[PDB]
């Protein structure tokens, strides 16, 4: 039977995510040194990459929305002929 | 141990004297006779407005039921789902009787409820070891299961069922149970065989037999043929002396 | 073609409801000239369908009562 | 499940001897007057403080004790 | 039908064969020679399928199969 | 409000400083914990019930000794019989009107032989062919015995005296008030 | 759906309300989501019956209630002299729903109306207390017995012999039960 | 085919040509499936003694002339059909359609008025 | 001219297809292309050896990835065939039968089979009698729906509640045990009223526990009505019109939950209902979270009834008073020649019912529970046969699963207030 | 504000929401009823019980009249006469055409009375249509393509179809007046068989019974007469 | 029954699964679970009291209790 795409995209925002999570551990043990100039480049950073996030809700790739009286029908009397 | 301050012994309270009891006598049939008239009037109705299938009516005590010829099963239910005085639009039951005495030996009885109206009606039609029924599951969803059960218990075909199969009885089991003639243990019973290291099926085998009590009715008759209710507008009128 | 011919008569001729082996022609038919009742019919026809793994409709099955007419059934199928 | 003032109580009342076998069959702290003995041997008991259907209870004569 | 067996556990499935009263079950040694004629004074057939292809502390070939046979046979 | 007092709900209760814990930090004090009191509850046990105290009760009709025969009260053999109409009953019914409401005057003779008419013609010919017959006005004449229009199905419920739908009407309290999606009728 | 009549009073709901006029206040609203209030009042609920006395019992050394008209094990009766109750009536053998009663009876060496067979199947009993109820000289009850799980099925099959024994054994409590409810039989 | 896998609405012949057309088509359905309930049941026979029983089947009611008894032999057909294709059927169902696996075997009538006489009625 | 006539199949008999209406158009509202691509589905077997919600359920789904294509309920694996065997049992002795139908229920199972058979007897029942039908009918459906409840929100996670109102259980299980001798099968209800009257010091025992019952209630109600986690697994989910569900034959909570205003006990009246008030709990989105409230309102609505029969309970008889129907005293029995033969002939002849057929229902607290009873005029009856609500409801599972999520099934199961006794009987 | 009833509002009953022109819905159910009857003989009870129940509720239904209705027909017959050509079935079909963004609209002619059916595009989200709402028939066929692909590919359609914003010849049909919710109520109060949304319910079903009871001619002799001892059930001899 | 894994045990509890009980006679219906699987311990009653099962259940622990496995190997 075929498999669902939603499992490829859950382990696809990990591993993607998970990659980003781990380029901002080596600014948490340098924040120091790295004071308001390194700062700014992980702003930079870490905004682009939310930037993609954005992408991944807005487009709902893990089906947010997957589960969910107006009448087309209006009749007018005009009466006899 | 701690009680509460207001929840007094409910069992020390003493209770007022009882004497002398006195129940009048009920007849529970005569509730009904306010609505006999009506009851005949709408069966009346139906036999008129549905001439070509309607044999005839009954009336008991708040029950009206309908007796129709198999052809009609379709006619007659979509009548009594859409008309504007009947809109009977729930099915509560359909079974079946065994009569081996009639020569069609299965009756058909549907259930019906009104729930715009609150009333209930019986329609009655019959059917054949050969001979099939309409099935009603174009008009009730719910009459789906029903007559899978009839059919399973009884053998009758309902022509334009989806899927008439068993519902009940096992896979591959062989008679229809609630017919008369079909003995209450069966013909056949399992067990489990270890050489086959499955179960198997064997001819049936009972360790004490089945013991019929029947023989013991009473050999007098004990409720009597009852009492007459037709009403006055329903019977016929008689002629004047002179 | 003369392919499937000689693979019917590797059917027909183990058929054990044959009247007569040998009496298989290039236009014999099952009931006349061989001897087969309706449901020994219907066996052979499905027999032929397993030899060239090709399922045959139960109209064109029906359609089928002669060894000619299944040998020109079974070329316009294009499975074989 | 006695509480704290429960269990302290009982084992006052009967010692830590008794309290240790009562902790091996029954496992709780119980405690009440004698109320009579079977034929058999078993000792029951009734404290009317305890709580609803706890009230009545047996000591059974027998290790491998049976209802 | 009478069992003699050994293990409880392993005798189990044999009462499923018969009805009620049927399979009956008997504790057993071959060398507890009550045991042996307890499970066999009231059989009109008795059935020897007792034997083992290896040797125990408890048993050799001789004391399983010669020794076993002579004790049962003797109370046939 | 809506709860009663805790003071009033057979349990055991807390007392001294656990009932002024209790009534400080619980959601609800009135809120009970479900354990009976033993002094009130299966107090006496059943089987320590006196039995002479219970006496097993006789209504004075059915249980009298004097003034009750049987048949009076035998109300099984005075079971209904079910009241069979078929279509020859109902063209008689049609032609030659009810007993409680006739279609001619039938006085005696020439009205036996003429009420007799009216049933082999009802076997012969079926309600369909007797309205044929006779037309459009016969077929008003069958909702004239309904009062013009058909008649309705009867009711189930006699609570108002005569048998008819029960008036379904939501309740003046709303349990859930109206934050949940369930209402009260009543 | 509704009843035949006019259309009871208010059954029509009014119309869906939007967001904007939810008579609910943001700062509310955003609370409860971010804190889980009603989550946190569930919880609080459990710590309250976490402080309540439980309602275990501790079996066997502890019983749960049953009444005198408690339907267990069956048990045959005898008079105070010791004479069997049971004359043979095949009362409770005809009443039986499940057929569970075999009985045999002839006339006793004395001329007495006994029985010679009176098996109970225990795997066919439904413990319904019809023979109880049948049984004019009260010989056939349920005793108040419910601990009597046996190894085979073998065991389960009551001839007249231990079902006389149970009697035996049982009578105060039988007799008891029978003091109890008689008023109300 | 919509409620369920190999659901067969019910529906009455219209005529004998229309009878022997369901009859033929049924057997045909059921004698192509032999290969499938021998794998699926794991059938200890081959399919050709699985094809007999079909046909035997077929042949105890070769000599019906009633049209409406014939409809009712091909709806329990179309019925016993569904449930062996859908594996609601267990292997011990169908096992017991095969008359050799019960333990006193298949000829389970006496052969003659001797053999049964000296057996005692079988 | 049947069945011959079927010999060479004159005048096929008219189907529902014949009767086909086209729509009325003019207000009628209803290359390798990979659209064209079919879809394979995987059909999976749930039950009965796999765990399932609840019973002796085999269900059999087609599924499309997570969504449910086919829903195929396999039923009778606890068929017994009790309406057979009603047939070889007195009046008397097919009443047990009716404990095992639905069997937490059992009182007002016992109950819908006296009312037919009072019925037919043609009997009014004493007022006491009324009374406590009515009062242990209440008790037993707070009975049912503790156990349909609690093991719902069991199902879906939430285990504390199925604890708590398991110990409600207990003491309701304690006043079918006084009253009869049994926890549940107590074969209590009777044509003609009741087995036995009540003990002296019952009233006041059931009063105490309806007392403290409301606060049961609302424990319940502070884990599940306003918790986010139960509404996301109940709300929109299961959900079924109000049309539909008349046309399904879905009865009680099944039908009330989508907006019908429709109970048994309110439309036809019967043993003490009449004299009692009561409100009626009634959805408007047919979905699980409104039959969740309906029947947590049940609750409160029973309770009001049972304080209600405390107080009005009268005085007298709890059989009808014709020994020739019910059996007389153990005293009489014993004491007067008339009373001993009566007693003799209801417990090995049993009484004749007056020949006839009835339907009689009763709202049963899984919905509307009828029998279908015909007598032939002797002591056994011709027919029984059983309406249970499960039966149409469980026939509705694939009508209100198809299209949607495999992981809402549990939740609609049960919703469905399923047990398979009364399904298979 | 409450003064009209939202279409598609819930009314109580689940699935069942509020009608968009409950008051001519009725009126075309009742007429069409009324002229779908007149090929049952008139000596039929069935034909004579209907009539009487629908010209009666028929009767009721035009007791009811929206506000301004006078002043809305005499515009809305002015315009039928003068765009016939918009709004013949014969022409732009039942539906009122293959234009879905766009508004449709049809005369048609029940019962010697007339009556005007609108469809228009539901209201969707901005955000969320597509070329409002145009269908999608997938891509035209581009390459090297056979005639006979082309025509199966709605070619045709290029020189029949009509753009949405192109209204030149045409012109806007306006809806009828409706009536109150205080008239609703009213209303059905007199029907006095449920909310006006059941009512109409009952109506649509008993206009499908009609073409039943016709194919089964239910007014004729009694089909089969019921053998002896068909009912006989054990009821004794009085 | 088939898969659980050793050591296993059946417990049959109430008429039904015992003998057949209320429905013995029924056509669709085992005569006892005993023709199927092997019992171990019977527990009596329609319905059996939650007592009368744990009854049962602590005869099962009782027959586990006197169990003899280490010492049935050491026999033979
Ligand atoms: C201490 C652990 C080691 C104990 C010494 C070794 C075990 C006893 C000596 C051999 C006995 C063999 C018994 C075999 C038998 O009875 O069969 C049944 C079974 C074995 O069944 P089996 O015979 O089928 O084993 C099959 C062997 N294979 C799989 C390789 C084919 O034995 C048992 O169930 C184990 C019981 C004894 C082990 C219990 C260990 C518990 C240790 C807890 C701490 C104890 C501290 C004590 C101080
Ligand atoms: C805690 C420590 C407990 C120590 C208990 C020691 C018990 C083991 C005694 C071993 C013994 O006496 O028998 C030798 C045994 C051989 O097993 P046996 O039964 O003879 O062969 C059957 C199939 N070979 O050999 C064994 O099985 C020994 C297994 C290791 C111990
Ligand atoms: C994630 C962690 C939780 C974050 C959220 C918790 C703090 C919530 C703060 C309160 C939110 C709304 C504040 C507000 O000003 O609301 C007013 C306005 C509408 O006013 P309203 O309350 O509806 O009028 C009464 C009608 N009954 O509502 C509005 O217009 C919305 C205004 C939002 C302004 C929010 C500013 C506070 C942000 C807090 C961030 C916390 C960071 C630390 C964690
Ligand atoms: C240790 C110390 C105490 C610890 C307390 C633990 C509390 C229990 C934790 C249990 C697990 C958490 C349960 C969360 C339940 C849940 O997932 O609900 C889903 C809910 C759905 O909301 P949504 O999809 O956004 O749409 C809402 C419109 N209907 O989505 C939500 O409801 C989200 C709201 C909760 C957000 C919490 C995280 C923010 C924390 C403050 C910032
Ligand atoms: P040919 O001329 O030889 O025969 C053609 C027919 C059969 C039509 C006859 O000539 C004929 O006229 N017959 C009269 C009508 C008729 O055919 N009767 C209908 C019978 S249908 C029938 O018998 C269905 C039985 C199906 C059984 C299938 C096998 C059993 C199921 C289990 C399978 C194995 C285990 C999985
Ligand atoms: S037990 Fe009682 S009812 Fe049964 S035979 Fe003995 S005396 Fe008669
Ligand atoms: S309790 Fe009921 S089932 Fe058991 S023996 Fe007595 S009458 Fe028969
Ligand atoms: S209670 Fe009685 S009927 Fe129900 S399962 Fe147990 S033994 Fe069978």
């Amino acid at each position: 039977s075929p498999f669902n795409i939603s499992f490829f995209i859950y382990g696809l925002v990990f591993l993607l995510l998970d990659l980003e999570i781990l380029l901002l551990y080596p600014f948490a043990v340098s924040e120091y040194v790295n004071s308001a100039y390194g700062l700014a480049a992980a702003l930079i950073f870490i905004g682009i990459i939310t930037i993609g996030f954005v992408y991944e809700l807005g487009h709902d790739a893990l089906k947010v929305h997957s589960r969910q009286l107006k009448s087309s029908v209006v009749i007018s009397y005009l009466g006899n002929i | 141990v701690a009680l509460p301050k207001d929840a007094p012994n409910p069992r020390a309270i003493p209770r007022e004297p009882v004497g002398e009891i006195k129940q009048a006598l009920v007849n529970p049939a005569d509730k009904y006779q306010s609505k006999a008239d009506n009851l005949h009037k709408y069966g009346a109705w139906l036999m008129s407005c549905l001439p070509k299938y309607i044999q005839q009516f009954s009336v008991w005590k708040d029950e009206l039921t309908i007796y129709i010829c198999p052809t009609g099963v379709i006619p007659v239910f979509s009548f009594l789902k859409y008309n504007t005085n009947a809109e009977f639009t729930q099915v509560s039951d359909i079974t079946a009787v065994d009569f081996p005495t009639r020569e069609m030996r299965f009756e058909i009885v549907y259930n019906l409820l009104s729930v715009r109206h609150n009333a209930r009606i019986r329609v009655k039609t019959y059917a054949d070891e050969v001979t099939p029924v309409p099935s009603i599951t174009s008009l009730y969803m719910g009459a789906n299961w029903y007559e899978r059960e009839v059919y399973d218990m009884f053998g009758v075909l309902f022509v334009g069922h989806p899927d008439l199969r068993r519902i009940m009885t096992d896979y591959g089991f062989e008679g229809h149970p609630l017919r008369k003639d079909f003995p209450l243990t069966g013909y056949t019973e399992i067990r489990y065989d270890e050489e086959k290291k499955r179960i198997v099926v064997e001819p049936l085998e009972l360790t004490q037999a089945f013991r019929n009590f029947e023989g013991g009715s009473s050999a007098w008759d004990q409720v009597g043929p009852g009492i007459d209710r037709t009403p006055d507008t329903f019977k016929l009128p008689t002629p004047k002396p002179e | 073609k003369v392919e499937v011919y000689e693979r019917i008569k590797s059917l027909l001729a183990g058929f054990d409801k044959v009247n007569d082996p040998n009496n298989i022609t290039e236009t014999a038919h099952f009931a006349n000239d061989l001897g087969l009742d309706s449901l020994d019919t219907v066996e052979v026809v499905m027999a032929i369908e397993e030899e060239f793994s090709i399922e045959i409709p139960d109209k064109d099955a029906d359609q089928i009562h002669s060894v000619d007419k299944a040998i020109e059934y079974i070329l316009r199928q294009p499975d074989a | 499940m006695s509480y704290p003032t429960r269990t302290l109580a009982n084992l006052r009342k009967i010692g830590l001897k008794e309290y240790f076998r009562q902790l091996l069959y029954i496992g709780d702290t119980k405690y009440g007057e004698l109320v009579g003995v079977d034929k058999f041997g078993n000792k029951f008991y009734e404290n009317k403080e305890e709580l609803p259907l706890r009230t009545r209870w047996v000591d059974y004569a027998k290790h491998d004790y049976d209802a | 039908v009478i069992v003699p067996y050994r293990e409880e556990m392993a005798k189990r499935h044999l009462k499923v064969s018969g009805d009620l009263g049927r399979v009956i079950f008997m504790e057993f040694d071959l060398r507890n020679t009550q045991s042996i004629e307890e499970s066999v004074r009231h059989s009109d057939v008795v059935y020897n399928l007792i034997g083992r292809d290896y040797p125990t502390k408890n048993f050799s070939l001789a004391d399983v199969h010669i020794e076993g046979t002579e004790r049962i046979v003797e109370a046939v | 409000s809506n709860a009663v007092s805790i003071t009033k709900k057979y349990t055991v209760q807390s007392t001294g400083i656990w009932e002024r814990i209790r009534r400080a930090l619980v959601i609800d004090p009135n809120r009970s914990n479900g354990v009976p009191l033993n002094p009130y509850n299966r107090n006496p046990s059943p089987g320590d019930n006196p039995p002479l105290e219970y006496t097993d009760p006789v209504t004075i009709p059915a249980g009298d000794i004097a003034d009750n025969p049987y048949w009076k009260r035998d109300f099984r053999r005075n079971y209904p019989r079910p009241s069979v109409i078929a279509q020859a009953q109902q063209v008689a019914l049609l032609s030659v009107g009810s007993a409680a409401q006739p279609r001619v005057e039938l006085i005696g003779e020439e009205g036996t032989k003429a009420l007799v008419a009216a049933e082999e013609e009802g076997k012969e010919k079926g309600v369909a062919k007797y309205l044929e017959e006779k037309g459009a006005e016969e077929a008003k004449r069958v909702l004239a015995l309904t009062g013009g229009l058909p008649p309705t199905p009867s009711g189930q419920t006699m609570v108002t005296g005569q048998w008819d739908v029960h008036k379904y009407g939501l309740a003046e309290e709303q349990s859930y008030g109206g934050s949940y999606p369930c209402r009260s009728f009543v | 759906a509704t009843p035949a009549g006019p259309p009871p009073k208010n059954f029509r709901l009014p119309p869906p309300k939007n967001w904007d006029e939810e008579s609910e206040s943001t700062i509310d609203k955003v609370g409860k989501y971010f804190l889980m209030t009603e989550m946190l009042r569930g919880m609080y609920v459990l710590l309250e019956q976490f402080f309540r006395p439980p309602y275990t019992i501790y079996y066997p050394f502890e019983k749960g209630p049953i009444s005198p008209r408690f339907r267990g094990e069956h048990a045959l009766r005898r008079y105070p002299s010791g004479e069997e109750r049971c004359i043979a009536c095949k009362l409770c053998e005809a009443v039986c729903p499940a057929q569970a009663i075999t009985i045999e009876a002839e006339e006793r060496a004395d001329g007495s109306r006994r029985t010679t067979r009176y098996d109970i199947d225990m795997t066919k009993c439904i413990y319904c207390g019809f023979c109880q109820e049948s049984c004019p000289v009260d010989a056939i009850v349920e005793s108040p017995n419910a601990e009597y799980a046996t190894e085979t099925r073998e065991e389960l099959l009551y001839n007249k012999e231990k079902l006389l024994a149970n009697g035996d054994k049982w009578e105060p409590e039988l007799a008891a039960a029978i003091r109890a409810d008689a008023p109300y039989r | 085919v919509q409620p369920t896998k190999f659901a067969v609405t019910v529906r009455q012949s219209r005529n004998w040509a229309d009878a022997k057309q369901r009859v033929i088509a049924a057997y045909r359905a059921w004698i192509r499936a032999a290969p499938e309930i021998q794998t699926m049941y794991s059938i200890p026979f081959p399919v050709s003694h699985i094809r007999t029983r079909i046909r035997q089947e077929f042949e105890r009611h070769r000599y019906v002339n009633k049209l409406n008894v014939v409809d009712v032999l091909l709806q329990q057909s179309n019925a016993d059909f569904q449930e062996t294709m859908n594996f609601w059927r267990q292997q011990s169902h169908v096992m017991a359609f095969f008359k050799e696996e019960h333990f006193r075997g298949e000829k389970r009538l006496p052969s003659n008025f001797i053999t049964g006489f000296l057996e005692g009625r079988n | 001219a049947e069945p011959q006539d079927g010999f060479q199949g004159t005048r096929l008999i008219p189907t529902g297809a014949d009767f086909q209406s086209p729509p009325d158009p003019f207000i009628d509202e209803g290359e390798d292309s990979v659209e064209g691509r079919k879809v394979r589905h995987y059909t999976v077997n749930f039950g009965p050896q796999h765990p399932a919600a609840h019973g002796v359920l085999r269900l059999i789904l087609e599924l499309n990835g997570e969504e449910i294509v086919r829903a195929d309920p396999h039923v009778g694996l606890l068929h017994r065939g009790t309406e057979k065997l009603c047939e070889y049992k007195t009046y008397m002795q097919a009443l047990p039968y009716f404990d095992r139908l639905d069997y937490v229920s059992m009182m007002t199972n016992e109950q819908v089979f006296s009312l037919a058979v009072e019925k037919l007897l043609n009997i009014e029942i004493p007022p006491r009698a009324k009374f406590i039908r009515t009062m242990f009918g209440e008790i037993t459906r707070i009975l049912n729906h503790l156990m349909s409840v609690l093991s719902h929100a069991m199902d879906v996670g939430a285990l504390t509640p199925f604890l708590w109102g398991f110990e409600e259980r207990e003491k309701l299980m304690e006043f079918y045990e006084r009253v009869s001798g049994a926890r549940l099968h107590a074969a209590y209800v009777r044509p003609g009223g009741v087995h036995q009257d009540i003990p002296v010091g019952l009233l006041d025992d059931i009063y105490q526990w309806a007392t403290q019952f409301g606060d049961r209630i609302d424990e319940t109600e502070e884990m599940l009505t306003d918790n986010r986690i139960w509404i996301n697994r109940l709300k929109g989910v299961g959900v079924v019109s109000a049309a539909d569900a008349l046309n399904l034959s879905f009865t009680g909570v099944m039908l009330r939950g989508s907006g019908v205003p429709w109970d048994v006990r309110k439309s036809s009246p019967y043993d003490a209902y009449d004299q009692v008030e009561f409100d009626v709990p009634v959805g408007i989105n047919g979905d699980c979270y409104d039959r969740y409230l309906c029947r947590m309102e049940e609750f409160r609505q029973s309770l009001r009834i049972i304080h209600q029969c405390l107080n009005k309970m009268p005085a007298g008889p709890v059989r009808y008073e014709d020994y020739k129907i019910t059996p007389p005293p153990r005293a009489a029995m014993k004491e007067n020649m008339e009373a001993l033969i009566h007693h003799f002939l209801l417990f090995t002849k049993g009484y004749a019912v007056p020949p006839g057929d009835t339907y009689t229902a009763i709202e049963a607290p899984k919905g509307e529970m009828g029998v279908y009873v015909v007598s032939d005029g002797s002591e056994r009856p011709y027919r029984v046969h059983i309406r249970a609500p499960g039966f149409a409801h469980l026939s509705g599972f694939d009508h209100i699963t198809r299209g949607h999520l495999l992981a809402d099934a549990v939740a609609v199961i049960g919703t469905m207030d399923l047990v398979f006794g009364e399904v298979d009987r | 504000k409450g003064k009209f009833l939202v279409p598609g509002a819930p009314t109580g009953l689940t699935g069942l929401g509020t009608h968009p022109s409950p008051r001519s819905a009725l009126l075309y159910l009742y007429h069409s009823t009324l002229e779908k009857l007149k090929q049952i003989p008139e000596h039929s009870v069935y034909r004579q019980s209907v009539e009487a129940v629908t010209r009666h509720r028929l009767a009721l239904v035009e007791s009811v009249v929206p506000e301004g209705y006078d002043a809305w027909v005499e515009r809305a017959k002015k315009l039928l006469e003068e765009h016939a050509d918009q709004f013949d079935p014969t022409k732009v079909g039942p539906e009122g055409g293959e234009e879905v963004q766009g508004a449709r609209a049809v005369k048609v002619e029940r019962d010697g009375r007339v009556f005007v059916v609108s469809r228009l595009p539901k209201e969707e989200d901005e955000r969320v249509l597509e070329w409002d709402g145009e269908v999608d028939e997938g891509p035209e066929l581009e390459g090297s393509r056979t005639l006979e692909e082309k025509i199966e590919g709605g070619l045709e359609k290029i020189f029949t179809r009509r753009d949405v914003k192109d209204t030149v010849g045409r012109v806007e049909w306006e809806p009828e007046p409706q009536l109150t919710a205080e008239q609703v109520a009213e209303l059905e109060n007199k029907i006095g068989a449920g909310l006006i949304e059941e009512v109409i319910q009952v109506a649509e079903g008993e206009l499908k019974l009609v073409d039943t009871m016709v194919k089964a001619r239910v007014w004729e002799p009694l089909e089969e007469q019921p053998r002896p001892g068909q009912w006989e059930y054990f009821e004794r001899k009085p | 029954y088939d898969q659980m894994p050793d050591p296993r045990w059946v417990i049959s509890m109430g008429s039904c699964a015992n003998g057949g009980g209320y429905y013995h006679y029924s056509y669709s219906v085992v005569r006892g679970c005993d023709r199927i699987v092997p019992v171990d311990v019977y527990v009596p009653g329609c319905p059996p009291t939650s007592e009368a099962l744990m009854y049962g259940i602590f005869q099962l622990q009782r027959k586990m209790r006197n169990t003899k496995i280490t010492r049935m190997w050491y026999r033979k």
